[PDB]
């Protein structure tokens, strides 16, 4: 959560009296035209996993159904015994 | 008939007789009116949620290296002189050479263009081109993704070479973005009015796109009507 | 409402005329109401031919009725 | 709100739901001739208008289950046509409604955007005296009015863009006239 | 070379039995390129002080090894013993200020690279070089969610 | 001269000087190349981000300076083996220093020295919104096939 | 009055999308019933 | 109407805007936060006097 503060980078520590200091930073600067770099962010770091967002528009799944299927489903169950009742009283009255 | 009542009743129906069979009916009709219910509110939801998706990947894109072969062929086009030039020429050769007919002359000539049609799209500097997003008057104007940067770089002093200013002029830099003189910098000259936050605005008309699915679904349905129309009718003369 | 109902009486009385050239006056009126608020009412059409297009267009003005008020009601309580 | 049928719907969409149900006529004429072209040209239209005109159901088993997807998808336009609507009726243009005195139009003002004040009064020491503020005093000084009965009357044509002023007087204004809004 | 532990840039897992690196592919089966590492285990030297061989690898372990082919140069790597980034800090009632963590490694001639996630700053800036970034972020803040309704 | 970074105007026409919170900066003029003139200049007022960073870096690193803009290029490009802009001007050592939106990159930094940066930058593409949305099986995603 | 939802109730302006065209459709269907009258005869 | 409501409707959220958050600006002791001992993070902090 949040904006970002204080925005520095990540770099190679050398020390000041080094022959490999100035070759280092061309090379790096060289990376980045070419693509070097944006290859390294997907094999390591934007290759992802479960996604973002928070207001989450979902699709209806199943568990709707039991609180709506089971009356129908217990309907029936509890037809058979009208029907009995109801052919009966034809003959009865 | 029971296959009737779930869409609205829409088809007409002979009643039955027996009143089990009514109740039974009466039953699925509970079923039916709260089952469509659900589902239009559903469909309300999903619309005012709906999110955009950005025309072009990146700058490895179908269109942008092999734009011929598309209709009324992409146009996109940089300012010369430049860094991004020098970069583009580099890396694409045959998407250099085909900028070459769409060089703009300034920032806002680009915008211009962009903005009446002439131009689909511009690639410039990361840096002033999120600036110009978020001062257009009125937010049309978008950078693709949530804001991407391809060969990320920075902005620097150059200074003459072997000089010993350097490093007191790059120790005096640090220090600014330990104090947080920075960001009261990047708020007082950099801060924007647009948000880019995928505002979805408004979707218009339900063109075609939208309900090819239904129509296929139509002419599939029609055909394996008349498929098993042609099977039952070989099979009852033999 | 009333300028609806206006046209509700127009289209019974056009109906009626209609039926000149066993549909009576109060049934085009329980008819015509059955639509607005859906056909769950029984009732018996008219087989007047122009009497079925004029009920068709009237079907077709509900469907739109309904729809609307569905929208903006449901809009009061987002909001 | 717009026109009630052109607002979710295009033109063209009208005419491709206005032809298929012909379509779906034609295609149960073809149904008679293989194993009535007047009844069942009633019938696949009351579907779509879900209205009891006519009582011509399908012969064929086929033909049975043609009308059957044919209910369906009445059922889907009209259920994606009061959703699209609603989506209209609550989304509503972000807009830009200057935030307050930090927003970016007053700290660097351009040309397209005028504002001022009363000529000699609290509101000019205000920004006269304290030096961060410069730039906005600059921009005011040659656009300030002599009263503020002149500011709110050039607020309600298009001659000014903002009026800065004391709220009490303000907050009066904006109850009584309903161009203005603070 | 001096390193230290950060998943996305670097990780640290335990050799085989034999005392070579597992093979392993990516989702596109190429392998994924390893060096041995040494450095300490369990939690600390504050009790089992002693190095064993390890395997890493991540983004910063490839990044030095395209680097090793373009300048001609080879390397030994190791882990930092206190596992800390670097600051300055007093010892035992002393005028004088000395570093600790990783800062201290490269400072006292143990090491002549710094390959991590190291942030650079105006104060680790007046003893040690920095080159240009290759890595452009800034510091936020992570917090949990909840669920939502049913 | 860039929009957000570099903004550059004329002098008050009642004091013929720059306004507050403003540095000066000189503009040469050349006119036509059948006949021109002695060295023919205009003060201009110049203010924005770099400015400011310019501004406070010169106090504490302790120098004075003296701003003028670039008259031949833009940013640098080297033709020939040649180059001109704001590069141009810092390898002819005419200038000491280069202010402004000036990209760092492999080719430049072998012909002069730049400092860590105080922005990051890059190469971005934009596109105008098109109004609607995107919604091809929109109708499906309500209710799953189980039900 | 106040509020930024400010949530428009439907009025008499949607008539003229709707309400004419079924005034229109009465005096289209009359034209129509001529036309049928003497088809009947005619055929 | 209403199942359309209840399902875009949720409920407020805290959602700590950052840095200049009141709660972090003005801590308790009910609410925690913390960093890595010995890292730039902690430089940062300890260097400015607000
Ligand atoms: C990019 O640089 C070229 C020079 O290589 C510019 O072309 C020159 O433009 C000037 C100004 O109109 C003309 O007087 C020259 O005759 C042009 N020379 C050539 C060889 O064309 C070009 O204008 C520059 N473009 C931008 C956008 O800065
Ligand atoms: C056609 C062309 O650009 N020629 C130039 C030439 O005029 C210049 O003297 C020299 C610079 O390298 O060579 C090249
Ligand atoms: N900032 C760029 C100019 C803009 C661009 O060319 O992309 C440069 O320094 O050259």
């Amino acid at each position: 959560t949040g904006e970002l503060f204080f925005r520095s980078g990540f770099g190679i520590g050398m020390r000041k009296d080094s022959p490999w200091k100035q070759q280092v930073s061309l090379s790096i600067l060289k990376s980045h035209e070419n693509g070097f770099m944006e290859d390294l962010d997907k094999t390591w770091v934007r290759y992802q996993e479960c996604d973002s967002r928070s207001n989450a528009p979902a699709t209806l799944t199943f568990e709707n159904m039991a609180g709506v299927f089971m009356l129908v489903a217990g309907g029936i169950v509890a037809g058979i015994f009208l029907i009995f009742i109801e052919i009966a009283y034809k003959r009865h009255k | 008939l029971l296959w009737g009542l779930v869409f609205n009743n829409s088809v007409p129906v002979q009643n039955p007789k027996g009143t089990t069979s009514k109740i039974m009916v009466s039953v699925w009709a509970f079923f039916a009116v709260i089952f469509l219910a659900s589902y239009t509110a559903n469909l309300a939801a999903f619309m005012i949620q709906e999110e955009y998706v950005d025309q072009v990947s990146g700058l490895s894109d179908k269109k942008f290296q092999r734009p011929n072969d598309f209709s009324p062929p992409f146009r996109f086009g940089t300012v010369p002189n430049g860094s991004t030039e020098r970069n583009i020429r580099n890396n694409y050769a045959e998407m250099h050479a085909y900028m070459g007919k769409f060089n703009q002359r300034g920032v806002d000539d680009a915008l211009l263009s962009l903005k009446t049609g002439k131009l689909d799209a511009f690639i410039y500097d990361a840096a002033v081109l999120n600036y110009m997003a978020g001062r257009d008057e009125g937010c049309k104007l978008v950078t693709i993704g949530s804001g991407k940067v391809f060969a990320s770089t920075g902005y620097g002093i150059a200074i003459q070479k072997d000089s010993g200013w350097k490093r007191q002029v790059d120790l005096a830099i640090l220090q600014l973005f330990g104090d947080g003189e920075m960001e009261e910098l990047e708020a007082l000259w950099l801060t924007g009015i647009c948000h880019n936050e995928k505002n979805e605005v408004m979707s218009s008309q339900l063109d075609i796109d939208n309900m090819a699915g239904v129509f296929y679904m139509l002419g599939a349905a029609m055909a394996l009507s008349l498929i098993t129309f042609i099977c039952e009718h070989l099979f009852y003369w033999q | 409402w009333v300028m609806m109902f206006v046209m509700l009486l127009i289209v019974s009385a056009v109906a009626v005329f209609v039926f000149e050239y066993s549909f009576t006056i109060g049934k085009a009126i329980w008819l015509l109401w059955g639509l607005v608020f859906n056909n769950s009412v029984p009732v018996q059409n008219p087989k007047g031919t122009t009497s079925k297009i004029m009920v068709s267009v009237w079907a077709f003005f509900a469907v739109i009725f309904l729809a609307s008020y569905t929208a903006n009601l449901a809009a009061f309580m987002i909001q | 709100t717009l026109d009630s049928f052109m607002q979710p719907f295009q033109s063209t969409l009208w005419l491709l739901v206005g032809l298929s149900v012909h379509v779906v006529a034609v295609m149960l004429y073809l149904l008679d001739r293989f194993s009535t072209l007047s009844s069942a040209m009633w019938f696949s239209w009351g579907v779509l208008l879900n209205s009891g005109i006519g009582e011509g159901a399908p012969r064929s088993f086929s033909a049975r289950i043609l009308g059957m997807v044919w209910a369906g998808f009445a059922m889907i336009i009209v259920a994606s046509y009061t959703a699209n609507l609603a989506a209209f009726l609550v989304l509503d243009r972000p807009e830009e409604r200057i935030t307050g005195i930090n927003d970016p139009r007053l700290r660097n003002p351009s040309d397209k955007f005028i504002y001022a004040t009363v000529k000699q009064s609290s509101v000019d020491i205000y920004f006269r005296r304290q030096v961060e503020l410069s730039t906005m005093y600059r921009h005011m000084e040659k656009h300030n009015y002599e009263s503020a009965a002149e500011a709110i009357q050039a607020v309600r044509d298009n001659k000014l863009h903002a009026f800065i002023w004391d709220s009490a007087v303000l907050e009066f204004e904006a109850s009584q006239k309903c161009d203005l809004v603070t | 070379i001096v390193t230290i532990h950060q998943e996305p840039f670097v990780y640290v897992k335990p050799t085989m039995s034999d005392g070579t690196c597992k093979e392993e592919f990516t989702v596109n089966g190429d392998p994924v390129k390893k060096v041995i590492c040494t450095g300490p285990n369990d939690t600390s030297p504050g009790s089992p002080r002693h190095t064993v061989p390890q395997c890493c690898y991540g983004f910063c372990i490839d990044l030095l090894i395209k680097l090793a082919r373009t300048m001609q140069f080879t390397y030994e790597v190791h882990l930092v013993a206190d596992g800390k980034f670097g600051t300055q800090e007093r010892v035992q009632n002393s005028n004088k200020k000395e570093w600790n963590g990783m800062m201290g490694e490269l400072l006292s001639g143990q090491a002549d690279m710094i390959v991590a996630p190291l942030t650079i700053n105006n104060e680790r800036a007046q003893y040690i070089e920095f080159s240009k970034p290759f890595k452009y972020q800034g510091l936020t803040i992570l917090v949990k969610k909840e669920i939502p309704r049913s | 001269e860039e929009a957000p970074f570099v903004i550059v105007e004329s002098v008050d026409p009642l004091s013929g000087t720059c306004m507050r919170n403003t540095v000066p900066c000189q503009k040469r003029i050349i006119s036509e190349n059948k006949t021109d003139e002695e060295p023919g200049y205009i003060k201009k007022c110049c203010k924005g981000f770099c400015i400011d960073i310019l501004k406070k870096i010169s106090k504490s690193v302790k120098f004075t300076y003296d701003l003028y803009l670039v008259t031949n290029g833009k940013h640098g490009k080297k033709i020939n083996g040649t180059w001109n802009g704001m590069i141009g001007e810092v390898v002819m050592k005419r200038a000491y220093m280069a202010v402004g939106s000036l990209t760092i990159n492999e080719e430049r930094s072998e012909v002069v020295d730049f400092s860590v940066p105080f922005i990051e930058t890059g190469i971005s593409v934009m596109v105008s919104r098109s109004n609607g949305t995107v919604s091809p099986s929109a109708f499906l995603e309500p209710f799953s096939a189980d039900v």
